[PDB]
């Protein structure tokens, strides 16, 4: 183990990818958000481009 | 390091000795009221309870503020403190009997500010001395500042949310001295370039010009009820211009009641009407359309921004000089209270109607769009063949670019003019750029017959990419469309390159804003 | 703690090597709306000297057409320095030339 | 006047003095009396500022260093 | 009197009464919340 | 299917089109330029 | 090319250009160029044909898919670089009109033009009748205006939320919103508006707006706000505790009510709070005993540094949540709900950047009506369209007229055949209109009618995050910097 | 919340006084009448009642400002008749001519319908 | 008085929503008036006062207060009866200055369950309930007459509260309205030229200009003044739609009154120039 | 989320009409019809109805079997 790394919402490394609408909507998390952004200390936190 | 906390902005000298927050402020919103006078301002009665103002006590008035004290604070027209001439401040809250507490004459009372107390009142950037004006308040419900709808202009108001501040003077000297000189009568004519500073404007400047046409003819009933708004009025009933078949006033008649009966006014006439310098004087059919004034009572013509607005020779201005800044001050109020209701029976709108024109128009309007992308081809097969022969001052490639200009801006004029000329009486569209309310001339051409040549850096169209302006053109094409001329009209829509290329034009005009407002705050700072 | 420090202060480096190079990369993720969240998902920045610059990197030139959107830029300030892409567009991840 | 962390109530002696915050006024309960030498946790007032640009804060003037696990700062 | 502190996502109450820790027992979630009070508060339509 | 050589009518009505840009979108994401960079 | 197109070579990560008067050719496989999919069209034809939009179609039970299609070598990704190259057409209508036009060469072709736009310059209808400062305007404006934002909100707790009641989708569309959901989750609301002077409230870039329509619920709001409060260990002899402060004990003495809150140290789902309630009772055992000396009495052992609301008048406590953070500390959020009504001074906009504050309201008996009584639940003043110069305004307005009376959503893409003044006008007229929108409008204090006919019907309008109560403020003594002596900052 | 209590728009305070008249000054047989806590409701038909009768040389009527619910009636007749007795019989011939309204119109309901139940 | 008209009525068409009428040789103010009473001043009995007890829907509690609020009452029975709560003698509340409504419901199934005004009952005699399927089965079905649905709940989620409905009137707050709408037209040929039509050709003619059946498109008459009003009336379904207007009427007749003994008042004491 | 009782604009009450609306369409597609049949003769309350969206559906969607 060397460290820990955030992961971008809904990327293919984000656990929420392999699931369905319906699972999604069970897990409490919108399933019409958009994702592709970091999560840290309880904020979403997105990086400009 | 200590210099650098003295230096500049935020520095003890600049950011701070030499300008300081303070107390006593105000701040919200603003909301156009018609039905305040100029010099007048609404106050949120929350902002109003909350800020204070010190009366000291006289044998003469302890009464009334011994019942403010008795109101105490919890109801709005209270007081928050009393101060004893010991040197004791007491708060009107903790205080169980306030009825025990008995004034004196030296005793200060802070009350709450009520209905006629005088504030500046301010909004930053303040560009020049009228746009910080002392206003009397008037407490009202819901939380903005309300303020007369004339007052926009020294203040560049635009009631699209735009913030005002306001401060409160808290001595009788500090307001004996805004009462006299910073007041906003007082403030009417500019000492910048001798004109009024503010004139009226929106729909009391378009509803004025339509109320003036000697068409109108107001009932016995509609009369007395712009009678009933006005405030000066004598008490006698004008003699209607018509007495049968039945009684009826013009409507230059009643607007001669609404100016102090003493201003002289003669010219100011100036619509685009009548005719460009000698065509009235060719035998002289009186003027439909020239103003006269005399013995404080409008003869003939119709009000506009000519007469009627900040022109430096106006009624408003005239009557200035020759009343004084209180009569101007009531005429200013009745002016628009008077205009505002008789537009009120009479409506002002703008749908697409007033943006359409007739089949036969666009015939034409396209007819010479085609005739002005000939000739430029002409150009071009003139150019390729090098036979173009140069102009005396310029190489060969800023001639053809000046000529090309000179044919596509004539094409623009030509089809505007046909357009605006093409227009009838009824379209809402003219009635607001010829009272001077919104818009000019080459708005209307722009909606309606053609768009034209857009710009940037003062020539057409740049070559992004090498020799063109966008993927979709040939190479090396001088022509109009794909130089960024527009050949539609915002009422037809635009084609993608247009969209696009007036989408590089709109830009200019929004970097050239954000830079202004840096460099002319600087060069004014160095000035003072 | 390296990158969870960078993602969270906005912060460039791991402060040794500075920090101002590479200001304000990271973002709160502004969510008003559904339409405000896909647009900041979708923001495209523009470095800049910090104050003032006023040159061509600041218009619209010709070659935006169908990358980065005509008209959307910030009323004030950065006022042509913050764009943002169309609708189609797209950005290549890159791919070993081999 | 070295007696009173806040028992400076002249007309009687104090039980508790109370702070009206948003007034910026001291004041005593059971008769009028502001005696009002300001402290609205004076502490505040570094952190006043926030909508003017900051982040990296140049306003800033001094560091936390941590100083409850050294004994010198 | 108990504090109830409904639990995270099964919502049997938790009767936290004292200092214990807030976590829930039976279900491993640890988020909580208050519940609504016995008291009562008044709505005009309008 | 399709035969480049059966087919008489090629054309087709641009307002068609938006099945093929739906397409787009419902496969790509609407912001994939995130998505695609971190997980390359 | 050919290769490309075939797959052998990694199609969206690498463009290929010729620059033929300089005989080179740069091809580039990096990372972060900017590329778009276009049409190849080919022997002065379109490549794609009608059997892949019939196999498009099919995908409902197909696996078919866009991969498929650029696969099919119809579709290629340009860059700019290679953008700079290409004979672009704008509509295959071009391309069949060459037989007279000038151009005979294309090589790829537009999708469609209105792909040129960005997010939110694609929620905007008409755009191109708008004159083009107007759209970067509205772009600006669409970020602020509250909406429901995601759906799981009430899970959520978001440090400033704004949630409207009623959003519905915009009666008149554009294309491209289809694949924004904008329609599953709108902005604002389709209002009755008015172009009129009226009484003139609304000069200058304002509104007069319906009363009982506020009332109905109209553009009604809710406004959450959640406070976050942390206990802490934070140092060797320093203790954080959430309690029921009191004066008998704590040192802060702040003479806002500590009543409401529970025994615990912070308030229950439910209660009133105002301008001065104490949200959560936090304090910090800090001396301990170093004081030395029976410095005990009262307000010693411990100082008050609980949360307060300082901040405004506010409303309802929603919800309290009592967990624990990252440190593992216990920590809380508190989350308060309150409902924003449209009241004189807030602000609003229609699609076209028409943004504007409210200049004051009336009640459904003043609102000028028309024939069956259609009140305005919004009135612009007429002088903001011509010198700003939105038609579009005007046509997002009369199209949407035509889609209350059909019932049909309509349709305001920015590029289309749809000769829209002529055509709409003339489906107007037939559902028994002026063919232009007027309507012989009444006055509402006197019942007489308004000599000139108002442009009346509906368009979407959004409501701002920046709400009046907000942004008021004053002061009169209050807090002074004693690193300064001077006020605070607001 | 700055704003009033809705009922305050219509509501009499304890303090307050329904009607004031006051005189005129600039000119002879003339009153100005001043209706608190009312609207263009009563306002608009009164002063059109007033018109009507051919004794009234002027009558008219304004609110000041749509925020305070206030009125002003300003009536002015021959020098032989009062404004306060026009104003008396303007609205007592108002309320006998809505009440002829009020009694055609029941009757004129009852007259072929049944379901006026 | 002299001047006095002599205000006529007729009733073209009446329904159980609809009030169709013609009012001739009356006044353009009488007119406006009696129309601006139909919305502001006509009494209604509506929910004022919502407490509630337990709140589990997927939707926040002021904004249930507000549906209720919005749903009208069957007031058949003589508002009357029933006084403001202002001037009754009570503390706060009672019987007689109140109606009293109640909701408790919850969703044991596992399908969704819809919350409607059959669910809310009036604690006070069925009198005064809310308008969905009351009076009638009415044999022009509204599928499930369910008025309006309140909120939806599912398994678990329950909602349980009190309503106190009161009377008030339309210029307080829309809720107190009895009419869904009003028309009201004049002089429909445009005789009058109160408005100025250009291009007069483009206009649709409306339901009441058939008189002239004529392309020719408005005679002018100068020496006419307004005279036979149309209106049409839609009840809300909270009271019938004659019964508003002959309330309005009546209503405006006491308002009147009520002024004229303050004016008496006025002169009770001091003469005040009365002659 | 959920349909508001009463067209904002009007009055006329517009919940009593909803599912109806809805259940029609899915049985017979003529939503201009359809809104006719309901009763809505005027284009306010058309929008109204027409220009909805029920949202509390995708809120009844969450797990919140619990709350
Ligand atoms: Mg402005
Ligand atoms: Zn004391
Ligand atoms: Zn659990
Ligand atoms: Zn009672
Ligand atoms: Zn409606």
């Amino acid at each position: 183990f060397i460290g820990k790394i955030p992961i971008m919402l809904r990327s293919t490394y984000c656990l929420l990818n392999g699931l369905t609408d319906r699972d999604l909507c069970e897990l409490n998390e919108c399933p019409l958000d958009p994702g592709g952004y970091f999560i840290i200390n309880g904020s979403e936190k997105v990086l400009i481009a | 390091s200590l210099k650098q906390r003295l230096k500049g902005k935020e520095g003890r000298v600049r950011g701070n000795l030499m300008g300081k927050r303070v107390d006593f402020s105000a701040r919200t919103v603003i909301t156009p009221d018609p039905n305040l006078s100029i010099d007048q301002v609404g106050v949120p009665r929350s902002i109003a309870a909350n800020m204070t103002f010190a009366e000291i006590v006289t044998p003469f008035n302890i009464d009334r503020l011994q019942e403010l004290v008795r109101r105490g604070n919890s109801q709005y027209p209270g007081a928050k403190y009393i101060i004893r001439d010991n040197g004791d401040r007491i708060d009107l809250r903790f205080h169980p009997k306030p009825s025990d507490l008995h004034l004196q004459t030296g005793y200060k009372v802070e009350r709450h500010m009520c209905d006629g107390d005088i504030v500046i009142f301010n909004r930053q950037p303040t560009l020049h001395k009228m746009s910080m004006m002392g206003h009397r308040v008037r407490i009202l419900p819901w939380s903005t500042f309300r303020l007369n709808l004339s007052v926009t202009t020294p203040y560049n108001a635009d009631f699209d949310g735009d913030e005002m501040n306001l401060h409160l003077p808290q001595s009788l000297e500090t307001r004996a001295e805004i009462q006299e000189l910073a007041m906003v009568p007082r403030m009417i004519v500019t000492p910048q370039s001798n004109r009024p500073v503010m004139g009226i404007v929106q729909d009391t400047l378009t509803a004025v010009r339509k109320f003036t046409k000697r068409d109108v003819f107001l009932e016995r009933g509609e009369v007395m009820n712009l009678l009933m708004f006005l405030s000066t009025w004598d008490g006698k009933v004008p003699q209607p211009a018509i007495l049968k078949p039945r009684p009826l006033w013009t409507g230059k008649q009643i607007f001669s009641l609404i100016i102090p009966g003493h201003i002289n006014c003669i010219r100011t006439h100036s619509t685009h009407p009548d005719d460009e310098d000698s065509g009235p004087y060719k035998h002289i059919s009186p003027g439909d359309t020239k103003v006269v004034v005399e013995n404080g009572e409008l003869i003939m013509g119709i009000l506009c921004k000519k007469s009627l607005g900040t022109s430096a020779g106006s009624l408003v201005h005239i009557s200035y000089l020759e009343m004084g800044h209180d009569i101007t001050r009531l005429f200013y109020s009745n002016i628009q209270t008077v205009i505002n209701n008789w537009l009120l029976i009479e409506g002002h709108t703008i749908g697409i109607g007033d943006s359409i024109a007739d089949s036969k128009t666009y015939q034409d309007i396209q007819n010479t769009i085609k005739k002005a992308k000939q000739d430029v081809i002409e150009v071009i097969e003139k150019a390729h063949n090098n036979e173009l022969e140069p102009t005396p001052g310029n190489t060969l490639r800023q001639t053809f670019e000046n000529q090309v200009n000179r044919i596509l801006n004539d094409a623009r004029d030509k089809t505007g003019s046909s357009a605006q000329k093409s227009l009838s009486e009824y379209n809402n569209f003219k009635s607001m750029v010829v009272s001077g309310a919104k818009g000019s001339k080459i708005n209307i051409s722009q909606v309606i017959a053609v768009v034209g040549q857009q710009n940037v850096e003062g020539k057409r169209i740049p070559f992004g990419f090498k020799h063109r302006t966008l993927p979709h053109f040939i190479k090396d094409d001088y022509g109009p469309e794909s130089r960024g001329f527009v050949e539609n009209s915002y009422l037809a829509g635009l084609t993608p390159t247009e969209f696009f290329f007036h989408a590089m034009g709109g830009r200019e005009g929004l970097i050239d804003t954000a830079v202004k407002t840096a460099e002319t705050g600087y060069i004014q700072r160095r000035l003072i | 703690d390296g990158l969870k420090y960078s993602l969270a202060t906005g912060n460039w480096g791991d402060q040794k090597k500075a920090h101002q190079a590479r200001a304000g990369v990271s973002q709160v993720l502004n969510r008003l709306t559904f339409a405000s969240t896909l647009s900041h998902l979708r923001r495209l920045n523009s470095p800049i000297g910090r104050d003032g610059k006023l040159a061509k990197p600041r218009q619209l030139h010709n070659t935006l057409w169908g990358m980065v959107c005509p008209a959307e830029t910030p009323e004030g300030h950065a006022v042509g320095l913050v764009k943002n892409l169309a609708l189609m567009a797209y950005i290549s991840v890159g791919s070993q030339p081999s | 006047l070295d007696a009173l962390p806040r028992v400076t109530c002249p007309n009687h002696p104090d039980a508790i003095l109370v702070e009206d915050y948003r007034a910026g006024d001291m004041i005593c309960p059971e008769c009028g009396l502001v005696v009002g030498d300001r402290v609205i946790d004076v502490g505040s007032e570094w952190r006043t500022f926030s909508n003017d640009k900051a982040t990296k804060d140049p306003s800033r003037v001094g560091d936390s260093q941590n100083p409850l696990l050294s004994d010198g700062d | 009197q108990p504090m109830i502190y409904i639990c995270g996502e099964c919502h049997t109450e938790n009767e936290i009464k004292s200092r214990d820790p807030i976590r829930c027992r039976e279900c491993g979630y640890r988020i909580m919340y208050k519940k609504r009070t016995k008291r009562l508060v008044v709505f005009d339509a309008r | 299917y399709d035969e480049d050589d059966d087919e008489i009518t090629p054309d087709l009505w641009q307002e068609a089109c938006w099945i093929v840009i739906s397409s787009y979108f419902d496969e790509k994401g609407l912001v994939r330029q995130q998505l695609d960079s971190f997980d390359e | 090319r050919k290769l490309r197109r075939q797959m052998d070579i990694i199609v969206s990560e690498v463009s290929m250009i010729r620059d033929i008067r300089e005989r080179e050719i740069r091809i580039y496989t990096d990372a972060g160029r900017i590329c778009r999919p276009l049409l190849i069209v080919e022997k002065q034809k379109l490549l794609l044909k009608k059997r892949h939009i019939d196999q498009l179609k099919e995908r409902e039970y197909n696996n078919y898919s866009w991969q498929d299609l650029v696969a099919s070598g119809v579709v290629e990704y340009i860059d700019t670089l290679e953008e700079e190259t290409v004979m672009l057409a704008m509509t295959p209508d071009d391309l069949q009109e060459k037989e007279v036009a000038y151009c005979s060469t294309y090589t790829h072709c537009e999708i469609h033009p209105s792909m040129i736009l960005g997010v939110c310059a694609s929620i905007i209808p008409f755009p191109d009748h708008n004159q083009s400062p107007r759209n970067t305007y509205q772009s600006a404006m669409g970020k602020q205006a509250m909406g429901v934002y995601i759906t799981n909100f009430h899970v959520r707790m978001d440090t400033l939320a704004h949630v409207l009641y009623y959003p519905q989708k915009p009666l008149v569309t554009t294309r491209s919103m289809e694949y924004l959901r904008f329609r599953e989750l709108p902005a604002g609301i389709n209002s009755i508006v008015a172009i009129a002077s009226y009484t003139g409230y609304n000069q200058e870039d304002s509104v007069i707006m319906n009363r009982s329509a506020v009332d109905r619920g109209f553009f009604r709001s809710v406004f959450y706000r959640s406070y976050k409060e942390q206990e802490s260990k934070k140092g060797f002899d320093q203790e954080e505790v959430f309690e029921k402060p009191t004066r008998e004990t704590c040192q802060g003495m702040r003479h806002a009510i500590y009543d409401k809150l529970d025994d615990d140290g912070l308030i229950a789902p439910g209660v009133r709070v105002s301008g001065d309630d104490v949200i959560i009772g936090k304090t910090v055992t800090l001396p301990e005993n170093e004081d030395e000396l029976e410095s005990t009495n009262r307000r010693y052992t411990k100082r008050d540094c609980s949360t307060f609301l300082r901040t405004s008048e506010t409303g309802i406590v929603d919800q309290v949540m009592v967990t624990l953070n990252q440190e593992g500390y216990k920590f809380c959020k508190i989350r308060v709900r309150s409902v924003r009504i449209p009241q004189i001074g807030d602000k609003f906009a229609s699609r076209h950047g028409q943004k504007g504050t409210c200049g004051i309201q009336y009640r459904q008996e003043d609102m000028p009506f028309t024939c069956e009584g259609i009140t305005p639940d919004i009135i612009i003043n007429p002088h903001a369209i011509p010198s700003r110069m939105t038609i579009g305004h005007l046509i997002e307005c009369l199209q949407g007229k035509v889609s209350a009376n059909k019932g049909e959503i309509g349709d305001a893409t920015p590029f289309n055949d749809a000769v829209n003044v002529q055509k709409i006008s003339n489906l107007l007229s037939d559902y028994g209109y002026h063919l232009r929108g007027n309507e012989v409008l009444y006055n509402g204090f006197t019942g007489r009618k308004i000599t000139s006919q108002i442009f009346i019907g509906p368009t979407y309008y959004q409501r701002l995050k920046h709400m009046v109560d907000d942004k008021i403020h004053s002061r009169a003594r209050g807090p002074i910097q004693i690193l300064n002596r001077q006020p605070m900052e607001g | 919340m700055n704003a009033p209590p809705a009922f305050e728009s219509f509501l009499l305070f304890e303090g307050e006084k329904k009607i004031t008249i006051n005189k005129d000054t600039k000119v002879p047989n003339a009153c100005l009448f001043t209706i608190n806590k009312e609207d263009h409701t009563l306002g608009n038909i009164i002063k059109s009642q007033l018109l009507k009768d051919p004794q009234v040389l002027f009558a008219g009527y304004k609110v000041p400002h749509p925020l305070e619910h206030k009125i002003i009636i300003r009536v002015q007749t021959t020098p032989d008749y009062s404004p306060q007795e026009a104003f008396t019989n303007a609205i007592t011939d108002l309320i006998s001519e809505l009440s002829l309204l009020e009694e055609r119109f029941r009757v004129a309901i009852k007259d072929k319908q049944e379901g006026i139940e | 008085m002299p001047y006095a008209n002599q205000p006529t009525v007729r009733i073209t068409e009446l329904t159980d929503e609809n009030v169709k009428f013609i009012i001739e040789n009356t006044d353009l103010a009488v007119a406006n008036s009696i129309r601006r009473v139909f919305i502001a001043e006509v009494p209604i009995i509506a929910i004022d006062w919502v407490q509630i007890d337990a709140n589990s829907s997927v939707l926040h509690d002021e904004f249930i207060a507000h549906r209720l609020g919005l749903i009208p009452l069957i007031s058949d029975d003589i508002v009357d009866k029933l006084q403001y709560s202002r001037d009754c003698t009570c503390e706060e509340f009672c019987p007689e200055c109140s109606v009293e409504f109640t909701l408790d419901v919850r969703c044991n199934e596992d399908q969704t369950r819809h919350v409607t005004s059959r669910d809310l009952i009036s604690n006070s005699p069925r009198v005064i309930p809310v308008t969905s399927r009351n009076r009638d089965n009415d044999p022009n079905d509204y599928v499930e007459q369910d008025d309006i649905l309140i909120v939806k709940l599912r398994k678990g989620q329950e909602l349980r509260l009190r309503a106190y409905a009161k009377k008030g009137f339309g210029k307080e707050h829309a809720k107190w309205n009895p009419t869904a709408g009003v028309a009201f037209e004049y002089d429909p040929d445009n005789a009058l030229r109160h408005t100025v039509y250009p291009k007069p050709e483009e206009w649709p003619k409306s339901e009441y200009s058939e008189l002239d059946e004529d392309e020719s498109q408005a005679p002018y008459d100068p020496n006419g003044k307004p005279e036979r009003f149309y209106y049409n009336v839609e009840s809300c379904g909270s009271l019938r739609p004659e019964t508003i207007v002959l309330s309005a009427l009546s209503g405006l007749k006491k308002k009147l009154s009520d002024l004229q003994t303050q004016l008496s008042h006025e002169i009770q004491s001091d003469v005040l120039t009365i002659n | 989320m959920i349909i508001p009782v009463r067209c904002f604009t009007c009055g006329k009450i517009v919940g009593n009409k909803w599912e109806a609306y809805l259940g029609l369409l899915q049985a017979e597609y003529t939503e201009g019809d359809a809104l006719d049949a309901l009763g809505l003769k005027r284009y306010c309350c058309r929008r109204m109805l027409l220009a909805h969206v029920d949202l509390i559906e995708k809120l009844l969607n969450y797990a919140p079997l619990e709350k």
